[PDB]
């Protein structure tokens, strides 16, 4: 569940702001869509090797098809600093 | 009704 | 990797659904932090519109006005009912 982790980010961009029950199980709900959609899709981009293999060239491409264009070059520019970040 | 989180 | 989202379930669901036989430890990485980025964009125009409507708390309404207002998020997300 990403419950907790909507929550500490919530406090990051609205540190005074709260989130009832129902509303959080929306945004969790979101955050497992999406997680699916990409996980699918990096799951064909994959399929094409044997010992199909995700890395985050697959994650990046499945980004970039599933997001709308302005959400994808976001998202990918993120994707790109946390393994910038992490690798380093 | 719809307690906080 | 900066980030607040978990990196390490990602490796493991994705071998035990069979989505592939091989994980690269960047994509953990990589897919936590764009859920991260979606995550904080839907957040921060929902409590925009808490706010707005002077709430001290995000309500289901506050988001389904959120992602309705915004076309992007929209057409990624659907309707957003109650």
């Amino acid at each position: 569940t990403y419950k907790i982790y909507i929550f500490k980010v919530l406090k990051q961009v609205h540190p005074d702001i709260g989130i009832s029950s129902k509303a959080m199980g929306i945004m969790n709900s979101f955050i497992n869509d999406i997680f699916e959609k990409l996980a699918q899709e990096s799951s064909k981009l994959a399929r094409y090797n044997k010992k199909p293999t995700i890395t985050s060239r697959e994650i990046q491409t499945a980004v970039r098809l599933v997001l709308p264009g302005e959400l994808a070059k976001h998202a990918v520019s993120e994707g790109t600093k946390a393994v910038t970040k992490f690798t380093s | 009704d719809d307690d906080d989180y | 990797a900066g980030l607040q989202f978990p990196v390490g379930r990602i490796a493991r669901f994705l071998k035990a659904g069979k989505y592939a036989e091989r994980v690269g430890a960047g994509a953990p990485v990589y897919l936590a932090a764009v859920l991260e980025y979606l995550a904080a964009e839907v957040l921060e125009l929902a409590g925009n519109a808490a706010r707005d409507n002077k709430k001290t708390r995000i309500v289901p309404r506050h988001i389904q006005l959120a992602v309705r207002n915004d076309e992007e998020l929209s057409k990624l997300l659907g309707d957003v009912t109650i």
